[PDB]
């Protein structure tokens, strides 16, 4: 278990951008883990489950943060949809195949398997089927899981294995575009649409992520969360936003960036990829235009590969290829170098 | 006929009125000759905004060419009464009721469009009756008088005899006018 | 206290039995309803469980079955029907099984009415098929059956609204 | 009366006023006599339609034998202060204060019809009293009519002296003649 | 019970549940009475188009028609020892008493 | 009945698993006291009830006090005992540590 | 269709869309994002396994 | 393709049939290619009072 | 059942305190305790 510095250390160079709730992650989830750790718990006082709730943009990194945690940290991790869910009928059956996946990872152990860190997504929607609620509450309190081991086509009812969620970690992304109109309505000017209301949506977007900061239960209410279901995520992460020249960032500076994937694939082929300053920016503006913050960047440098990729094998003696901001954009072709 | 606007929010859809959208916005448009009843609507929209949150800022959108005296009274009065600041944005113009309403705003929070035109003038009254009726409806209209020049002087920061001279007969304003005679604070020409 | 005292008549030296007598906690949310039933189960020998009324729903339709609450009580008994029949259930959020406000009965109810109408025999007491794990009802003919007379009921809710009618 | 008619979304069954369906997609209707009333309600469905989206553009109808110019005024404020551009459509005709808020509409969104007929005079006024009030209102209205035509001359790009001279009677225009003039850009014959 | 096809338990377990008591004897279990808790609940609410299926309601009472006045029912051999050779039992309810039993709530305001 | 004011300032240290214990546990483990002061505790309740939160809230109110000395705790070296005061519920003042 | 459909405008300058342009299946499926593909009822997980897509 | 354990058919059997066509070298066989159509079929679906239970 | 409902509010307070309590050979209502004004009397 490394401390809640080292955690940040790790993930600063898988994500970047989210230093902040980097940090709310990182402390919460080291409490978890040293819970965990100190799960023998002798005392008579027995600690409670602090479960994040994470709220930002749509490819923000909300995802990538929680797979990163189980790869410092080898535990099995699960991914879930709350408009699977939205279904509202046979839930039970649902939520218990949440921990059947999981344990599919973990082995069919109980032990490693509650050990496991699980992440739901699109929380928002849900919030007004409510019924979804009151059920999925019940699997954030902690209740056993009955789940037939290694599937089988038929066992004794008491042959099922029994997973206790108590000492799950679940974290309920979502992305809440509208709780922004309710901070700003509770915290500045309740004026909207008057001369003297602030309607200067320019959308910069960096005054939103300090208006997210401030989220409180009230906010969450307005938006159709059920009191209950918030008393129990306590702690809170905010991503603000990918800014372009985080996005240019992204490109090249994690540690499996797109740019070295790429070149990778080349580098074996035995022709050098190259990508100047310019080029970047390019992929980063068809980035902004999608809307889909970092998720875009695949399809629009694959795009622009998938010419010399198809060509470039036919070609012989190719010793570099490099690529520019026009050869992005579509209307020319990457310079090669033999 | 009024158009309806929807306001969409999580909690779901609801269908208001243009009026009543933007009175959720702390607006309330003043509009046509002051009478009893326009006041009173006015009043009662003030006293829910304070009760909704005491705290937020009001606008007032004035546009009339003046009215009765005793329903103007009662809106300086509820303003000043209120805790929450009320602010004024001139449109179109503001005659004598409506400039006093305009000057009324809260210090610092007072505006008006480039364009607007502002008149000033004395109060205007009359009866008939008996000469003894005459000099009480005299003597209760001059008091009336001074009393609101008394009060356009300290809103405005001029003093009592430089409004005297200028509101015994009618004199029109311009917006850059008003805002070095004291009646206005800053002119709204772009966002 | 009672519970088990009943549980000590099985001797029966009289004729007379010791009928149960269930709870209905009714107070408003975050007052420790819930905690109250997880800080029974403690020290509570007999099987104790936990459920949601707001996903029972009424039978021969996608929601639930009421019957699937002996399943989880089963689950902490061992599958043991002797020892189960002297458990403890508790019923949470039982206020949204409530009859909507001048329904006709067109709608047929199925979350609310629906539910209360099972419930009144499994309560007072009969035998209830159970299906031994994680099954739908069926033709199936593995089916476990579970007596409720002596499995005592703890229906606790907050009936918001309740204090205009009061 | 108006007829309602219905909005399919994907969150059901809308029933709109036809004023108000348009007013839905960036659409207002300026109708009749300008006077105070029906200005303050064009105010407030510029001003809402700023908050939904200040980028969009909003597209005013103008049809209307003029009015108040104090009332017409407060329109032609209102719509340079909001930041999206208001686009001006002449249906039937557009007299001088209808012409005013035609010709302020934004630089090269401002449209006419090709039957459509713009007249533009000069304020007109009265005053009853005694001689010194009469002073104060005369020079009144001969400020409003140089700051009339002052903003008339930087919308259409006319010298100030030919506008000064124009409108000293009235003086009807047609939809290509207006475009000669500045006081409209296109004309819109048929959608293409 | 509800309608056959669907989830709910089918009219035919009460004739089951009969033998149980008989030790799977047809012969005492063809002469014994049986009990219908709750017959009210399964009603048609009031509505005569039956525009949707009532299958716990109206489909119930359309299937218990022909078992009150006499059916071949079918149910497990014995127990459900095994599926192989099932060979149903068949039980006539000719003889077999009905007691149906419930109070109906809002029947005073059609009297 | 509904909890009031002082009955949460009771909940969250007389209860045997009470959330003052359940943080103190977690510090102590670690190596290092922690104590929570009378005016911290009035503190939270207040908190609780400004928001509407009740009960349950109480486990956010204290997260967001904790934040950032459980981050930096376990990095830091000779910290005897940690000390919340009022000041530091409502966040402008820095957590007292004790070396 | 429905998430990339802008919408046909009322007014005299907005772009009226008709049914012979409204769209096709050739330049709609190549808009597809996995959010889409998920609502028709495949797993997330099972989506982001196939990065590559090709649409015919 | 069902769940396995049930009389449709199972997933592992894919495997086998890819072996046969290599003469069950697993060498050769891990550089095999598999092509599942009808893929969209199997899309998840809700709940079915009637049916048992969804195998697909 | 409304009498089981009648008779557990009048004999709640005895039946907590009973048990533990010593030297109680018997118990009685009247209808005071009905009511609720008088507790039931207790013999030793
Ligand atoms: N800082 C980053 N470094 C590398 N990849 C990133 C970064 N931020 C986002 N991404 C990519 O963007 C994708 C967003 O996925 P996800 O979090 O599931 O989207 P959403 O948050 O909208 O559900 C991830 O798969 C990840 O690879
Ligand atoms: N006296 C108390 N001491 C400690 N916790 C309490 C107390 N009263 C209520 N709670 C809190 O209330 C929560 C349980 O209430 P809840 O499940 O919301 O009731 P319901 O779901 O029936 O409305 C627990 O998390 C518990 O911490």
């Amino acid at each position: 278990l490394p401390t809640p510095h080292e955690i940040r250390n790790h993930l600063d160079d898988y994500v970047i951008g989210q230093e902040q709730a980097k940090k709310v992650l990182a402390v919460a989830v080291y409490n978890h883990y040293k819970r965990l750790r100190n799960g023998d718990t002798s005392n008579g006082v027995e600690l409670g489950k602090s479960n994040i709730l994470l709220i930002g943009p749509t490819g923000s990194g909300k995802t990538l943060l929680a797979e990163t945690l189980a790869r410092l940290l080898d535990v099995p991790f699960t991914m879930a949809d709350a408009t699977t869910l939205t279904e509202a009928g046979y839930v039970g059956e649902d939520v218990e195949n949440i921990i059947q996946k999981l344990l599919q990872k973990s082995d069919y152990d109980v032990q490693k398997a509650q050990r496991g860190i699980v992440y739901i997504d699109e929380i928002d929607k849900i919030s007004r089927g409510e019924g979804v609620q009151q059920a999925l509450l019940k699997l954030i309190e902690g209740t056993v899981a009955a789940v037939p081991p290694q599937g089988g086509r038929k066992h004794p009812q008491q042959e099922f294995l029994q997973v206790d969620t108590s000492k799950i970690l679940f974290i309920c992304g979502g992305a809440f575009a509208g709780l922004d109109k309710v901070i700003s309505h509770r915290v500045e000017t309740g004026s909207g649409i008057g001369f003297g209301a602030t309607v200067k949506a320019k959308s910069d977007k960096a005054s939103e992520g300090e208006l997210l900061a401030q989220v409180e239960p009230e906010d969450l209410i307005k938006f159709g969360l059920i009191p209950e279901f918030i008393g129990r995520l306590p702690v809170v992460a905010t991503l603000n936003e990918l800014s372009e020249e985080a996005l240019i960032q992204i490109l090249k500076e994690p540690k499996n960036a797109l740019t070295k994937q790429y070149q990778a694939l080349f580098n074996l082929e035995g022709v050098d990829l190259e990508f100047r300053d310019e080029a970047l920016d390019a992929i980063a503006k068809k980035a902004m235009a999608r809307k889909t913050g970092a998720r875009g960047l695949r399809s629009i440098v694959e795009a622009a590969l998938l010419d010399t990729m198809y060509d470039l094998p036919s070609m012989e003696d190719v010793e570099k290829v490099v690529i520019d901001e026009s050869v992005i954009d579509g209307q020319s072709e990457p310079l090669l170098i033999y | 006929l009024v158009p309806m606007v929807i306001e969409q929010t999580s909690r779901g859809e609801r269908s208001f009125d243009i009026y009543s959208r933007l009175l959720k916005e702390r607006v309330i448009f003043l509009t046509g000759q002051v009478e009893d009843h326009m006041a009173n609507l006015i009043v009662a929209q003030m006293l829910f905004l304070e009760a909704e949150n005491p705290e937020k800022d009001i606008y007032l959108y004035i546009n009339s060419p003046g009215g009765v005296i005793t329903a103007g009274m009662s809106i300086y009065d509820t303003m000043q009464f209120i805790k929450p600041d009320v602010s004024t944005i001139c449109m179109g113009q503001a005659a004598s009721m409506g400039a006093f309403l305009l000057t009324a705003g809260a210090k610092g929070k007072r505006f008006c469009l480039p364009n607007s035109r502002v008149m000033i003038h004395q109060p205007l009254g009359g009866y008939q009756g008996q000469a003894t009726d005459i000099e009480i409806h005299a003597r209760e209209i001059l008091k009336v008088k001074g009393r609101m020049n008394e009060l356009m002087a300290l809103h405005t920061g001029q003093s009592l005899e430089q409004i005297e001279r200028d509101t015994e007969r009618d004199r029109f304003l311009s917006a850059p006018e008003a805002v070095e005679y004291g009646l206005v604070d800053s002119i709204l020409t772009h966002r | 206290y009672n519970h088990y005292k009943r549980l000590r008549n099985g001797d029966t030296s009289n004729g007379v039995e010791l009928g149960k007598s269930n709870i209905l906690l009714i107070g408003p949310t975050g007052s420790g309803k819930t905690l109250l039933a997880e800080t029974l189960a403690r020290l509570l020998d007999v099987p104790f469980t936990m459920a949601d009324a707001t996903t029972l729903t009424e039978a021969g339709y996608v929601g639930e079955d009421v019957e699937n609450i002996i399943q989880k009580l089963l689950q902490k008994s061992d599958y043991d029907v002797q020892k189960a029949q002297r458990g403890i259930v508790y019923i949470d959020e039982i206020d949204k099984i409530s009859r909507k406000s001048d329904n006709p009965s067109i709608t047929r109810d199925v979350s609310g009415e629906g539910v209360q109408q099972a419930l009144l025999k499994l309560i007072e007491g009969t035998v209830a098929a159970v299906p031994p794990q994680g099954g739908r009802k069926h033709p199936q003919q593995e089916f476990l059956q579970v007596d409720t007379s002596k499995i005592l009921f703890i229906c606790g809710g907050a009936f918001a609204g309740l204090d205009k009618v009061i």
